[PDB]
């Protein structure tokens, strides 16, 4: 079933973002979590729309992130759990360096705010 | 059914309660607590037509839905709504997500998106059953 | 509010240094030396105004930035910038990422265009937080 | 070898000779503002892009997740895949990076100057290293 339904979402995907670039399935694989990179950011609405089409087809609930537009704490979830449905390798390594470099400059960034919430 | 009319008519209530905290749309996406009250009053939609929705399929032995997102098909599937108005009240399903979790800036373009265009959908749907 | 003060003089100081190295932009677009001093301060504004933001937000208990961006939309989900002033302060977050990390080759032309008419930004930043 | 590799090795020697050209000789570097400020700009890209190595190799090999800048380059040493004395001038390249970028501490210059003198050689041993593997 788990195959069945990634291919399934990496049709759906294909068919109505242009420019598909990486297809990633985080958080817990019910309710599936599902993140993707295009060569332009997806508009709010129109994203929303084909998360409910995706949460339609699957009968789940669906979160479908763009990646660039996505938090950097939230693109640092991704490349940690994570699973690359579809995409090549070059643009997956692209996309790691680019997250974790970033994270880890925000880690120094926020670290002042993070001490004074933790006690 | 008394629990059919009070479904119903908590719908109606909650539409005139968004109606109104929303007003002209000008301070809504400034006020927290006037996207609060609007986001929890559309909860209350999704869940009220989801009991209908649940409500139906039982009483007429349309069959047992495994999910939320079901109970409409199952309306659909037997001709009682069109396809059509059940794609947008399952597009209402993933709605109650947007309450749970306070990311604000990310789904506000969303729910602003719901009251304007989507609205009408929960009308259909209840005068649908009133028909019957 | 002792780093603040510090912060602010660092910002006019590299506003300056910014203005002092582009002149008049003739020899800008052919002078390699000339484009890195100016992006190198217009990052050291960025991150100072960063700086600015997080420590307002720990003095005030804002929230927990999710990202560099994040910093100055919490500053206007508390309307303590204008909403106007996030997004274009954020978009120079934008600008400043390119610049450290080399995930897009950086637009020279819009370099050119932020020096014209984007440096107000950080004048007008210095001065709503010298208010409060 | 890798695409990722070859680009940052690429952007690391094409910065190495941007700071060599700048910094002439130091005639009027200790006196240009200008030039100081395109040095360390350079040698910011440089940093930058061994950081980058530093954290392609450890995902890529899964010797874990750095927390920070400075532990991609310990990971790499204590998988011996980067000399430890290397790997300690690399950390301190950091050091001087955040120092000149967001000042919480005023810049000594003569760091800078000595830097560009001595200091070049680790990362051109590190694209080494990383160019055998
Ligand atoms: P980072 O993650 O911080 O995101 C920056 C940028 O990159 C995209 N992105 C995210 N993840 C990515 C991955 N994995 N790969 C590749 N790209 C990724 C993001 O979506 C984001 O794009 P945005 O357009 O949302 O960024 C907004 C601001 O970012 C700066 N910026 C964007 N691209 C840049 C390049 N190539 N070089 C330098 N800087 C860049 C800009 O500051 C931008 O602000 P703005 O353009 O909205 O407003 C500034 C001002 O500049 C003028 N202008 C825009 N474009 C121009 C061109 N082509 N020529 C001349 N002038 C231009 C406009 O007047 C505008 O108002
Ligand atoms: P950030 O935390 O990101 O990094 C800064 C650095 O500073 C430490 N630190 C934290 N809190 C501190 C407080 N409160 N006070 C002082 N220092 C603090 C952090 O631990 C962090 O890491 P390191 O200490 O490991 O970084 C060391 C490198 O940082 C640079 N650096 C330090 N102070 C600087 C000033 N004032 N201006 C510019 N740059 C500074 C240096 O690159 C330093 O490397 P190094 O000193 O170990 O060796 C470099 C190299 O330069 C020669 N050299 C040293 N001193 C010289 C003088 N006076 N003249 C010429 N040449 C000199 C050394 O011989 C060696 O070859």
């Amino acid at each position: 079933m788990q195959q069945l339904n990634e291919n399934k979402i990496i049709k759906l995907l294909r068919d109505n973002i242009p420019k598909l670039q990486l297809i990633y399935l985080f958080g817990s694989y019910s309710d599936i979590d599902i993140a993707v990179l295009a060569a332009d950011t997806l508009d709010n609405i129109a994203r929303w729309e084909l998360a409910q089409k995706l949460a339609s087809a699957l009968d789940s609930d669906v979160d479908l992130v763009d990646l660039r537009s996505a938090s950097t704490v939230l693109c640092q979830q991704v490349v940690t759990q994570g699973k690359q449905l579809w995409g090549t390798q070059q643009d997956d390594e692209l996309f790691a360096v680019k997250t974790i470099s970033m994270y880890q400059h925000l880690q120094a960034e926020r670290q002042a705010i993070i001490d004074d919430v933790m006690a | 059914n008394d629990i059919i009319i009070n479904k119903i008519a908590t719908i109606k209530r909650c539409i005139k309660r968004i109606q109104q905290v929303y007003g002209d749309g000008s301070q809504f996406k400034q006020d927290f607590t006037l996207q609060d009250s609007v986001i929890l009053n559309l909860q209350r939609c999704c869940e009220a037509c989801i009991d209908i929705a649940n409500h139906i399929n039982r009483q007429q032995q349309l069959g047992i839905p495994q999910s939320s997102r079901d109970s409409f098909t199952l309306l659909a599937q037997n001709n009682l709504i069109t396809q059509p108005l059940s794609d947008n009240l399952k597009k209402m399903v993933g709605l109650r997500n947007i309450a749970v979790h306070d990311y604000q800036e990310l789904n506000l373009d969303i729910v602003v998106h719901v009251v304007q265009h989507h609205l009408e959908d929960f009308e259909q749907f209840i005068d649908v059953i009133k028909a019957e």
